[PDB]
Parts: C-alpha cells; structure tokens; sequence
C-alpha cells in the first residue's frame, strides 16, 4: 500500500536519526562504552541495533498489510515456502549488509568506496540498504549487497567442505 | 553469584572486579624517570607534598601517574597498589606514593653503578607482571541480567 | 583473497566468480576496465627534476621538514616543496597526451607523499573529469552535449573518438591507487544543486568537491552479469 | 617530553652520567669525551594513553585534498566557516570518535570534543 | 539550435561508452598486451644479453604466420586451415648477428594471437573475413596451437617494488616486519627480498631492529648496515630514518640500535662484519669487504640502482622503511592491506610470454657460448625456442 511505505520510510527515517544522534554524541566525546567494550564497539553495537530494529519494524509493516489473498502470505501461512524476512527484503528492506559480523568496512582508506568523503559512518556509508528488491538496489548498495553474498557463498563451501569430513 | 546475594547489581561488580585480571599497566597514565638526587627533597614541583610526608638509596627515581577514573572502576586504592608494588620487589626497591584524597596518585621508587637499566626493566616489570586484583587469565568480565 | 574488496569497484565484477574451490579467485574484468602495458618513466623522470624536485643526495630532512616525497615505479627519487604545483602540470599534461594516459600519479596530501607508477599490470578505468568550473556557477563536467554530438556523428558515419575524448582532457584512466586520492559521482546529476514514491531512494550530493563522475554504473559489471535484466532487483548470490 | 642531545664533534648520541660529588645530571658521549651538562632532569618518558599522533597531517594543503569531509562549524580564532574534518589519526581500537576541524583560513585546529583536556595537538 | 556548451545527461553515458567500444572493442586487455609485446619487449630481451665471450644480436623481424610442410614445403597460414588441420599459427624470428674477434638468420617460432597487428585479420574488412572462412563476430586475442584455440588467463599476483608492513603473531620473537620485493622492468627479472625486522614483542627488553640481506646468514643491525654505507654519525643515521625532531617517540625507539651498531664506528668495519657473515673462515679481509660492497650494490634494493656512487638513495630509502615500519609499531598506521587491489599487477600474454622466452633466449643464447668454447678453430638450435613456446 501506499499508505504502508510512507510508514515504511518513516521508520526508516527515524532509525537513520537516531543514528545521527548517537553520532553526533559520539562525536563530542560524550557516549560511555560498558565494560571492555571499546567507545567504538560501543557505538557500532548501537547503530547496528538501529538498523536492524529498523529493517525489522519495517518489515513487519508490510507483512500485515497484505491480504490474505496475498499469495506470497498465502505459501508462508501454509508452510510450503518462504518466511518473514523475504517479505520484508523483498516489499519493504533489505537491510544492514555485513561482512565478518561488521559493517562493510574501510577497504579504501577511510572510506568504504571513492563516492564517499573520509571518515563517514553513516548508514549509507557502511553498508545500510534502505531499498526493497522491488524497488531496486543503488549501485552503492548493490556492490555492498554483493560484498555480503558473496561472504555467503565461501562460507558456505567450506561448511560444506568441514561438515563433510565430520561426518565421515 | 551466591544464593542470598544473586539480585545485588553492587555485590555483582565486587564479585567483577576480584576476578577480572588487572595490571599495573592497565590503571597507569605514563611513566618517568627523573635524576633527583636527594632522597629528601625534589625537583618536582608537585610532589613536595608527597615527600612533604617523611607522633642506601638511587638519586634516579621512576615515577608514576595513575588514572583515578580507572582505579576506581576497579576498586583499587593507592595503599593496595603501592602495596603490592612494595611485596613484589620487597626490601631490593624503595616505593612511596600519593594518598588517597591527593588530586593527583603519584608512585614514586627508587632502588636499594651503571643504574638506569636495572630502572627500565624494573619499570617493565611492573608494568606487566603484577597483578593488582583479580585471577590470571580472566581478561574482561561482563555483567549481564 | 576471496571476498569482494572494496577495491575492486569498477575493476572487476562483483558476481561472476565460480562456485567452490575457486570462488573468489577466478574473477573477470569489468566492462571497462583495461590493463596498463607499460610505460618507460624515464621523460617523467626528467620532468621531475625540470620542476624543481630536489634529489635525494641534497635532501637535509631537518632543514626541509615540510617536503614531499617523490617516488616513481617504487624508488624515491627526492622531495618537492610545493608538490601542488608540480601536480597541477603532471595531470595537464596527462591529460593532452604528453605523459602516457595510463601512466597513474597519486599525490597523498597528509602523507607528504607523490607517487607515480608507469608499470604494467595495473588495471583501470575511465571516468568523466569533473572541473570547476565554469564561468556558469558550479563545478561541472568537462564533456558537454556539444561532444556528445560530435560522438553521434562519428557513430552515424557508418572524425571524434574515444581518444579525442583523452586528448582533449574530456575523460582520464584512473587505477585503484590513484582511486585513493578523488571522490567521484555517481551519476552527472550530483552536480547540479514531491519525489514518485515508486522509485528507490538515492542519497544525495551532500559534495562539492567532486573531480569525476562514473561514466555509468552499471559498468562496474562484467560480460555474464551484463545480461541478467534487472540485477538491482535480485539477491546477491 | 624527551629532547635528544648530540655531541658537538661527533654527532653521535650522549648518554645520561650522574656527577657524583656535586649532584648533577651530565650528558656524555661514548666516542670522545665530550660531555655537557643536563637541560633538564628527565631522561625517559612512557606514556601508555597518548595523543601523539592525532593530528598528524595537518598541512598547508589540506583543503585541497577533495576527499576530506567539510563543514561550516567556525572556529575559535578567525570567526571563518571553511573548515575540513577528520578523525583520529591515531590508528587505534582504543580511540575516541572524535572530530578535529582545520580552520582553512588561519590554520587553527580545534575539536568537536566536550571533554577536552588537549591545549596543543 | 541546443547550446553546445550545455551539460549532458544521464543518456549521453552511452555515447561515451560506445565511444570506448567502437575504439577498443572487448579484448583489448588481450591485443594491448601482445602488441607491446610484440613491438618492444621482444626487441629488449636481444638488448640484455646481446654478447658472449665475441658475436652480438641486434634487430627483430617478425614474419606474417607461415608453415613448414611435409613436402612442397613453405606457405602463408590463415586461422581456418589451422584450426582444422591441427596446425600452430606461428610466425618466425630473424635475429642481426654479428661475428667480431676478442678472447637475416631464423631462431625460431613465436605463435601469434588473433587480431594482433601481426596476424592477416586485424588488417581485414567484414568481406574479407567471411572469404577467410573467420566468423566477423570472433574478437582474437588467443592463440591457436596445434589446432585448439588456447587462452591466456590472466594471472594476478603482488606488485613488486612496494613496502608492506605487517605484524606478526603472539609466540613470535619478532613483532613486525617490513619488506620489499626488489624488482627489475632492464637487468632480468631476479628478486631479492628485504626484510626489516622489530625484534621483542611490545615491552620486550632493548626491541632491536635488523635487517636481512640475500647470502648473509645472519641478520644485521641497521646501524651497521648505514655505516657500510657511508652515513656514519648516530645523527646522521637518525635523521634518515625519523624525519622530525620533535618525534621523541620515534627517537626513544631507535636508541637500542643505536646500542647494537654501538661496536661498529667506521664504514670498512661495518663491511667486514657483513662480510664476515657471508665468507667462509678462511677467506682475507679485502675480499670479505668486497663480498660485502657487491652485496650491497648489487643485491641490496636494486630496483634503486645496481651501478656504483648510489648509497645515499639507497640508505634514504632503508631509512624510509625503518619509518614506515615504526608508525606501524607505534600505533600510528595500519598494517598493509594485503588485499588492495591497486596493489596488485594482473599478467597477460606480453609478460607471460616474456618470462618465457626470455628463459629461453637465455637457453639458446648458452647453445651458442658451446659452438665456441669447443670451437679449437649458421649453426644454432631455432627448434629450443619454438618448442618451448609452443609446448
Ligand atoms: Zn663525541
Ligand atoms: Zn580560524
């Protein structure tokens, strides 16, 4: 509905302003970190905790928006097919893209790609796909969503590899 | 955490802060070694007070500053550092310190003939190999409902 | 070595690599990218020095604290004391022809460092140069419709070309090196100054400092995924 | 705070030497006799916390580099709003996130921190 | 009349793209690369090793493609007949030899890619391609041996001529490294590596730092190493490696190299030290102390020079590394990013085939020193070349 993805864009919005604020906090050096756990652990714990809280509400929205008729909820509620988190990626987020449990870090020096300015940690920056599939992907996003798969597909053959050698 | 005491958010962090591992190093801002060469006054400023305090010994003296905000999210005293300084070297080093309510924690050691290298590794050795509170090993503790 | 690098933007393409055993080390070349030949630095070399690089047997570090260290192919050759001129020219003149287009050229502002590199094996890829100014306002685009027609009579005639776009400064290889050091645009847009709730949300030009622009995104692709429609639409794997 | 002394003929280190009788601080070299008395009493400084570094890069230059944020803060000094920013440069785990702004203008350097203890830089 | 000055648009993306295909089609990766090549690098592998102990190679020729028959013998080869009667579309090598006394000419074979400059269908039209029987849609750049179409896949490897810093793991007596692969594009391609080693773990006693040099069997204090170069002072050496005197920090971690070259005061003892450490017991010191010069200026960081007056460039340089190696154990700088692509160096046919038939010129060129080392008194293996590039 139209009326869900104006919701939908302001939950979005809204967890993108909260991380603002626990930027701008951080940045004026006033933000505790609790018990070892660096200042920037601390702040990258929070930001992520935002982003997927976001992804989340986000999701939730679109799924009890559509009907029963809705086919993609008609194969969920019966079981045969598909869940929560691919009506969300696909109708309202993808989501925080992450490689080795992080946000996509500074392969470039402080930066994530040439695109951005220096010392940026935004959503955007690291990793943050605000868009649905059917909304499409950025270029920036698309190459961050890439970096995660393809995390996706090594991990996934040396599981292979690992399990097997188990097994026997 | 012991049957009684198992909802004390405060007997938590006691319990924390006896296990969790700490060095000298971890509480301390910067270390010094100054040529001062009477034992009974000094040529900094500041500790005039401390000596100012004393009802055989280096002129070279290394000294310490402490973190107060780090010494006290442990649970530390200077009389419990200075005192493990003091039982670690025993009578072979000279140590005094700054009490508690002083401003700044100062710790203060000399030596009891080539002498500066004996102080830098000295200075080493406290720096890692002394255990303030806590058991080896146990790196951080985390506090969690 | 088997992930995706940050670095590899434009280069290499961020989807086709086998399954398994050489997953993520057999990679393929991106639509535009291309590889250096090879180069022989000894003119840049000269130059240099014509320019005022001071050699290394002069070079008394306490007495030119402020310098920059000029390195070619991975030799330091001496120090310059203002770097920004000598950098101002070098790119001119790469960006006629009288330095090699794909000879690279970094210039590391906080480092105090100017690299250069004429060697083979370095892979790149062009992009639009961006340059304030104009006269008009804003920074903006080098290339302007006017080169675009230009482009389209030639096509149509089946003489302005590729090259021509080189020579006259239009476009210029960049390499991942030299990539450190610009901050480009993605789409020309991003440099001019009610949205359909249908299309995706793009994150604004909060910039002003722009020296290129992508020539199009979609080029950071290689061969295979240059034939899925639609790739934006799909999940990753 | 350490500062490094040479000899005057052979440019090579001197050494910390305790004057015994009189109680002063000399500094000798080990391939002449040359030797000079002590500038000050300290000899070594450690400094586990350090700030040394922070700052690093900060150069006439730097607001041509186009990949350095910018902003309109104004600083201290000139009452000026063209600013660049970073953060530490330190290259630590450990580090605040923290800005610190150079004024582009008049060259002055100051931080976005609230705690600040730092006069220097 | 639309302004010519005006800005373009997101469409006008696609003129500038066709622009880059029409000029370099698909492959030009694959075409750039033979064509250099072809054109230069050949030429400049005769260049190295053009005499023996006299006779001295100058000028290339490179024939369009052409096959030895059975009988009939001799003939231009087009890339259809190759592919279907298993040939190997091959073009020879003529060589300018030269005989001069102290005390054209075919070598061989080279395959040749298609649509390089040198094969017949780089020149052709869209009609003469299809009288060739050659798709107008095939691109070129492989080769067809014995028949097969074959490909070089690019290989990806380090650039040389970099410093790269790391650190080391935990149980290690060293905690970080810095190191070079030195390199040559004229010499060969020989490739020593330096290392420059932090010894003793954060807070060990007196962290050292020593570097390796190639033949010498123990590592040496770079303080030494400066001073067999000629920077004798301990503040000469020290401003080569820290430059900022304000850097106390820096400074404080370079005194304990100063007290390991301590012993070490002129420049001819610290060549015999080196030299000691790469000669046997045994051998006098003049030629210990030369071992050590010729080390030194020839095997150490040659990608700077490896010809005689070239020790200030090379101690700046050493002096550099010991720098970016500091910064690192200071906590100033990351580690290297072993994963940058920028750093890396992709190799396609002009190079691959460049290790190759230098190995092999230097092969054939040993062949022509055994005509003539037995010769008590125009007879050279073309085959050695053609085979090996073929096989
Ligand atoms: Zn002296
Ligand atoms: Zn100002």
């Amino acid at each position: 509905d139209g009326p869900t993805m104006r919701e939908i864009t302001e939950t979005i919005a809204e967890a993108k302003k909260k991380v603002l604020d626990v930027t701008k906090e951080a940045q004026a050096n006033l933000l505790t970190a609790k018990h070892g756990m660096t200042l920037r652990e601390s702040f990258e714990d929070n930001v992520v905790r935002f982003l997927n809280e976001a992804r989340d509400k986000a999701g939730r929205l679109a799924e009890v928006n559509l009907k029963d008729l809705n086919n993609v909820k008609q194969m969920v509620m019966a079981g045969s097919k598909g869940s929560f988190i691919n009506i969300a990626q696909m109708s309202a987020c993808v989501g925080q893209q992450s490689v080795e449990g992080k946000r996509i870090a500074f392969g470039f020096v402080d930066r994530t790609l040439p695109h951005f300015s220096k010392d940026d940690y935004s959503p955007e920056s690291k990793g943050f796909v605000e868009n649905s599939y059917l909304r499409g992907l950025t270029p920036q996003e698309f190459f961050f969503h890439a970096m995660g798969g393809r995390e996706g597909l090594i991990d996934t053959a040396v599981k292979t590899a690992e399990t097997g050698y188990i097994q026997r | 955490l012991e049957p009684g005491h198992a909802a004390d958010q405060e007997q938590a962090k006691l319990i924390r802060s006896a296990i969790e591992h700490t060095t000298l190093k971890s509480v301390t801002i910067a270390s010094e070694i100054y040529y001062d060469p009477d034992p009974r006054s000094t040529v900094i400023p500041e500790d005039e007070e401390i000596i100012q305090l004393h009802l055989q010994q280096s002129p070279w003296l290394l000294r310490l500053e402490l973190d107060r905000a780090a010494m006290n999210d442990k649970d530390l005293t200077m009389g419990q550092v200075g005192e493990r300084i003091k039982q670690t070297f025993k009578n072979d080093l000279f140590v005094i310190w700054s009490e508690d309510n002083d401003e700044k924690l100062i710790i203060r050691c000399r030596v009891v003939a080539e002498e500066d290298h004996m102080l830098k590794k000295i200075e080493n050795t406290m720096l890692e190999n002394i255990t303030l509170r806590g058991v080896e090993n146990i790196e951080r503790v985390v506090m969690m409902k | 070595p088997r992930q995706l690098h940050n670095t590899h933007w434009g280069l290499v393409c961020p989807a086709e690599t086998p399954e398994g055993q050489a997953c993520g080390l057999v990679k393929n070349l991106s639509l535009m990218s291309c590889i250096s030949v090879g180069t022989d630095p000894m003119p840049i070399i000269t130059f240099l020095s014509e320019w005022g690089m001071e050699p290394l047997e002069d070079y008394v570090p306490h007495q030119s604290p402020d310098a920059t260290r000029v390195f070619v192919n991975g030799v330091w050759h001496g120090v310059h004391r203002n770097p920004a001129r000598l950098m101002e020219t070098l790119r001119t003149l790469r960006r006629k022809g009288d330095i090699n287009p794909e000879v690279s050229m970094i210039r590391d502002i906080r480092e105090k460092e100017l690299k250069i590199f004429t060697d083979a094996g370095r892979v790149y890829r062009p992009l639009f140069i961006v340059e304030d100014d104009e006269s008009l306002g804003h920074k903006e685009l080098k290339v302007r419709k006017g080169h675009i027609a230009k482009l389209m009579a030639t096509e149509y005639q089946d003489e302005y070309t590729w090259s021509s776009l080189l020579n006259e400064g239009l476009v210029e290889y960049i390499d991942a090196e030299e990539e450190e050091s610009i901050l480009i645009a993605m789409q020309p847009e991003d440099l001019e100054p009610d949205v359909d709730p249908a299309k995706r949300i793009r994150v604004s030009h909060h910039a002003t400092t722009f020296t290129h622009c992508e020539i199009h995104p979609s080029m950071i692709l290689g061969v295979a995924a240059s034939i899925i429609p639609f790739p934006d639409h799909n999940q990753s794997p | 705070m350490t500062t490094f002394r040479f000899c005057r003929d052979c440019n090579n280190m001197l050494y910390p030497r305790e004057d015994k009788e009189n109680n002063r601080l000399l500094f000798e070299c080990r391939t002449c006799s040359y030797v000079e008395e002590a500038g000050s009493p300290l000899v070594y400084r450690h400094e586990l916390i350090t700030n040394i570094g922070e700052t690093a890069g900060v150069v006439q230059d730097i607001g041509s580099d186009p990949t350095l944020p910018r902003s309109d803060r104004e600083c201290p000094k000139c009452h000026s709003r063209e600013n660049v920013f970073f953060q530490s440069q330190q290259r630590r785990k450990d580090t605040s996130m923290v800005l610190f702004f150079v004024c582009l203008s008049c060259s002055h350097i100051f931080t976005s921190d609230q705690k600040n203890k730092r006069t220097q830089f | 009349f639309e302004d010519e000055s005006a800005p373009i648009t997101a469409e006008d993306s696609w003129a500038v793209i066709s622009a880059f295909f029409r000029e370099k089609g698909l492959v030009s990766q694959q075409l750039d690369s033979f064509n250099q090549f072809v054109d230069y690098t050949l030429q400049d592998i005769i260049c190295e090793d053009s005499t023996l102990i006299e006779i001295s190679f100058g000028k290339i020729y490179v024939t369009k493609p052409m096959v030895n028959e059975s009988d009939g013998v001799t003939h231009a080869l087009y890339p259809q007949e190759a592919r279907l009667r298993n040939l190997t579309y091959s073009s020879g090598l003529f060589v300018d030899v030269k005989k001069r006394t102290y005390e054209k000419v075919f070598i061989g074979r080279l395959p040749i890619m298609l649509r390089s400059k040198n094969c017949y269908l780089s020149e052709a039209t869209e009609s003469d391609l299809y009288k060739l029987k050659e798709c107008p849609f095939d691109m070129g750049g492989y080769f067809i041996i014995n028949g097969s179409e074959k490909v070089l896949i690019a290989q990806e490897r380090s650039a040389g001529n970099i410093v790269q810093v790391f650190k080391k793991a935990a149980p290690s007596p060293i905690s970080h490294v810095a190191e070079i692969r030195s390199a040559l594009e004229k010499g060969s391609r020989f490739i020593s590596t330096l290392q420059v080693k932090l010894y003793g773990r954060e807070g060990s006693s007196a962290r050292t730092i020593k570097a390796t040099l190639p033949y010498i069997k123990q590592d040496i204090p770079i303080v030494i190493i400066f001073r067999a170069l000629g920077i004798i002072p301990d503040g000469e050496i020290l401003e080569h490696i820290c430059y900022d005197v304000n850097d106390w920090q820096m400074l404080e971690m370079l005194k304990p190299c100063v007290e390991d070259g301590f012993v070490i005061q002129d420049r001819e003892t610290a060549l015999d030290f080196i030299g000691r450490r790469g000669t046997a017991l045994g051998i006098k010191k003049e030629k210990r102390i030369q071992y050590a010069k010729d080390i030194l200026q020839k095997e150490f960081l040659p990608h700077i020079t490896q010809l005689e007056g070239f020790e200030s460039r090379k101690a700046f340089f050493l002096g550099y590394m010991i720098n970016r190696l500091l910064l690192c154990a200071l906590d100033r700088k990351d580690q290297d990013d072993r994963d940058h692509f920028g750093k890396k160096r992709l190799d396609l046919a002009g190079p691959l085939l460049a290790q190759l038939f230098k190995t092999l010129f230097k092969k054939l060129t040993k062949d022509i020193f055994r005509y003539m080392q037995r010769t008590v008194e125009l007879a050279i293996n073309a085959k050695t070349i053609t085979s090996g590039l073929k096989y």
